């Protein structure tokens, strides 16, 4: 009886796999049949796919198919390889090995691209192709892949949510009738509005009035008791160029003097002008407070602040403001914040007609002596034993001063750069807004904010309106707002851009 | 007494 061998097989190419490029090739076969009675020239057969191959073993025991089909190896996986070998006396013997690889015909093509965009697929696999008469592919998303005129692959890029919980990874695998696919992986890359910058400008008009000199008279009261009114002395609220009643008094003295308003104007400091679009201090309102007897006080009182405008014809038009004042006497206790005397003023205006056009003399408030550029308030606070002085500013405006000077627009439109680009994504809304170079989503669309020269209300649609609130004074030469935007696309992209207004004056 |  002969002595089998030891049959082996070598891998069915470096990686013992076919796959879809070999498939359409020549593939080379080795192995090796060693000891017992196996001879040089034993004969070496194996079936693979149901076709034949023989060889014959060599020196050393090797043995080698010169061309085997890629086809065939892709169609069976696993053959036996078998030598027939014999001893001195002719006993025959087979030795048997038996061999198996991998079959993966598929191939992978990996891209990253853009949404709502056509791309054409470069750099596609070795042999890449659609089947038969097929010129299009819909993928998992819904997308294209097109095959066009020029024999080149175009992907109609879908555009997608890329905030929810949905991966935005397409993908879509061909099938060829030779056992090949390709499967396209397509990364959805997300897209993004692009703000443009905007250009505005604004331009409040100066205009000087020549007025003559102030009278200011307090004509009435509510409540109050030993009221007087009188023009001011050296020892009662100081003096003043003028015969009218600047002073008021009230109260039944519980410790020392009446409390009461006095109203020195400001004649000298005026100089005989107005102007327009400006704060103006018309004269200093100082708050008396002593302590009275209870009840004796004040609840409102009202000054006539008169004036004469001329115009370049010499005609006098006389104006009459009337400031209207709510009082507060306190109870007086041993807090001292809280027995404060509170003095309120009303933002009155009034109307008068200048070489026929109107003009409106609004209050303003209260302002802190020498501090032109301090905060104005409406109501102030004075300790008992104390008297607080205020200056009282008005502004004066052209036409009924239902609105200060403005300007409007929408940031998506094009205002000297071009309009916002809005992206695939849409769903486009501004969601943040303020002063300056830096913007995040904030609480401020739809808002008024204040900026340097005036307030902005920048709605969410785009849609703005700016209004100068500052004096014309402080307006200077170049003088520039700026307030950065921030819009957001259906998920969530972000793109910025600033707002320019030039504020001038003429 | 009682003062405002
Ligand atoms: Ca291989
Ligand atoms: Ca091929
Ligand atoms: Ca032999
Ligand atoms: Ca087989
Ligand atoms: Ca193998
Ligand atoms: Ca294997
Ligand atoms: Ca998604
Ligand atoms: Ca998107
Ligand atoms: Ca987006
Ligand atoms: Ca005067
Ligand atoms: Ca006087
Ligand atoms: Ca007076
Ligand atoms: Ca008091
Ligand atoms: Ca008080
Ligand atoms: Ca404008
Ligand atoms: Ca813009």
């Amino acid at each position: 009886e002969a002595t089998a061998g030891t049959v082996t097989v070598n891998a069915i190419t470096s990686d013992d796999t076919i796959d879809g490029i070999e498939l359409g090739q020549t593939i080379s076969i080795s192995g090796k049949a060693v000891g017992g009675d196996i001879s040089v020239g034993d004969v070496v057969k194996m079936t693979i796919n149901n076709t034949e191959y023989s060889t014959t073993v060599k020196a050393g025991g090797i043995w080698m198919i010169a061309g085997v089909l890629g086809s065939d190896l892709a169609a069976d996986s696993e053959f036996d390889v078998v030598v027939t070998s014999s001893d001195a006396a002719g006993n025959k013997v087979q030795s048997i090995g038996t061999s198996t690889h991998s079959v993966d015909l598929s191939a992978e093509a990996n891209f990253s691209l853009a949404e709502g965009q056509q791309h054409v697929l470069t750099n596609l696999p070795e042999g890449f192709g659609f089947p038969d008469g097929t010129t299009e592919v819909v993928t998992n998303f819904g997308g294209t892949i097109t095959l066009g005129d020029d024999g080149e692959y175009r992907y109609d890029a879908p555009v997608r949510d890329h905030g929810d919980a949905v991966s935005d990874k397409d993908s879509v695998t061909v099938t060829l009738e030779d056992g090949r696919t390709f499967t396209v992986n397509l990364d959805i890359q997300d897209s993004a509005p692009v703000a443009v910058d905007d250009q505005d400008s604004i331009v409040v008009q100066h205009e000087e009035f020549e007025v003559s000199e102030i009278a200011a008279s307090w004509v009435s009261y509510t409540h109050g008791e030993s009221v007087t009114t009188f023009d001011g002395t050296s020892d009662l609220g100081g003096v003043d160029n003028d015969s009218a009643k600047d002073q008021i008094r009230w109260g039944n003295p519980a410790e020392s003097k009446q409390s009461g308003y006095g109203f020195i104007d400001n004649d000298s400091n005026l100089e005989g002008r107005f102007d327009l679009n400006q704060d103006i201090s018309v004269g200093t309102f100082t708050h008396y407070n002593y302590p009275v007897y209870s009840g004796g006080a004040i609840t409102s009182a009202e000054m006539s602040v008169e004036f004469s405008v001329l115009d370049h014809l010499g005609v006098s038009t006389p104006v009459t403001l009337t400031v209207n004042f709510d009082h507060n006497e306190t109870p007086n206790t041993n807090d001292v914040n809280a027995s404060r005397d509170i003095v309120t003023v009303q933002n009155t205006h009034v109307t008068f007609e200048r070489d026929g056009d109107i003009y409106t003399v609004q209050i303003v408030g209260f302002r802190e002596v020498g501090n032109p550029d301090g905060e104005v308030v409406t109501s102030i606070y004075t300790n008992e034993n104390a008297a607080t002085s205020y200056e009282l500013v008005v502004r004066v405006v052209e036409g009924d001063g239902y609105s200060l000077p403005s300007t409007e627009g929408n940031i998506f439109d094009d205002n000297g750069l071009g309009a916002d680009s809005l992206g695939a994504d849409g769903s486009v809304t501004v969601v943040g807004v303020a002063v300056g170079a830096i913007v995040s989503s904030n609480e401020s669309v739809g808002h008024s904010i204040e900026g340097q020269y005036g307030n902005l209300v920048l709605n969410s649609d785009g849609s703005y309106v700016y209004d100068v609130t500052a004096s014309v004074s402080d307006i200077p030469a170049g003088a520039t707002e700026s307030f950065a935007y921030l819009i957001q696309d259906q998920d969530g992209s972000t793109s910025s851009a600033n707002l320019s207004i030039n504020v001038g004056t003429n | 007494d009682s003062t405002d």
